[PDB]
């Protein structure tokens, strides 16, 4: 009944410039710390491609 | 879940509880063909295959059925008649 | 010479003070050391032994007889139990049962089938038993 345009659109920018470092987190850390466990586990890694 | 077991041995006709009459009646009409049936002799061997190598009331009664056999022994021989 | 006990069963059953050395550095290291040392006893756990189906000292399979669909079925359930209680919840948020995956022609390991694809309605031992007692023969009177 009433136009939402306004309303949908800010909400939508304000998620998408959010200051969330899980991003680089996982792309820099998140690697080095799964290579420092991985020689380590009773179960060693079985991946497929 | 295919684990599950139905018990016969108990004719459908004569079930004493008539809405567990009226259930039993339907899914055995319904679902006949994927039953498990079980004889009380099946039962009991699941329950003892590897072991074996207050008030109460006075109005309850155990009947059985009995199948029996008219003979003709009129002469030694023996004569089924029904 | 000093024996060592085993862990299972077998067969028979001027001045010394050196300058650098007191101690007065107060250092609190993060991530705590009682912490991680917690979560490696937890994670350097060897995994279970799973021997269900497997033939047992006389030679008899070990387990209960519960089809492989159910027993499957049963194993998630349990796992997703105990999952939630691990986590501390009353329901779980990752569950290993009633995904989306029709994964219905899953079998597991069963003590209802031995090991020559028969079913184990009767044990081996009284099956050979029974073969045995067939074919024996008496003394004449």
């Amino acid at each position: 009944t009433q136009s939402l345009v306004s309303s949908m659109r800010g909400t939508l920018d304000k998620l998408k410039l959010i200051k969330s470092m899980t991003p680089m987190y996982l792309q820099q850390l998140a690697p080095v710390e799964l290579a420092v466990i991985a020689p380590m586990l009773p179960f060693p890694p079985f991946q497929v491609p | 879940t295919p684990k599950c077991f139905v018990m016969s041995g108990v004719d459908i006709e004569s079930i004493p509880n008539e809405f567990i009459k009226l259930f039993y009646q339907r899914v055995k009409s319904v679902h006949a063909n994927i039953l498990n049936d079980i004889s009380p002799q099946i039962v009991s061997d699941m329950i003892n295959r590897k072991r074996l190598r207050s008030h109460v009331d006075v109005y309850k009664v155990d009947v059985v059925d009995m199948l029996f056999e008219v003979v003709d022994v009129a002469d030694g021989l023996r004569n089924v008649s029904r | 010479m000093k024996r060592i006990p085993r862990k299972t069963k077998g067969k028979s059953s001027p001045a010394t003070t050196e300058p650098g050395t007191s101690n007065r550095e107060q250092y609190k290291a993060r991530p705590g050391i009682a912490s991680v040392q917690r979560a490696t006893e937890s994670a350097e756990m060897p995994m279970k032994n799973n021997d269900e189906g497997t033939p047992d000292k006389k030679g008899n399979t070990k387990g209960d007889l519960v089809n492989e669909h159910s027993e499957a079925k049963d194993e998630a359930d349990e796992a997703t139990k105990k999952q939630a209680k691990d986590t501390d919840k009353s329901k779980a948020q990752v569950t290993y049962s009633d995904t989306g995956i029709n994964n219905a022609n899953e079998l597991s390991r069963s003590g209802n089938v031995d090991n020559e694809g028969g079913s184990n309605q009767k044990p081996m031992s009284t099956r050979i038993a029974e073969a045995t007692s067939a074919i024996v023969s008496k003394h004449p009177a």
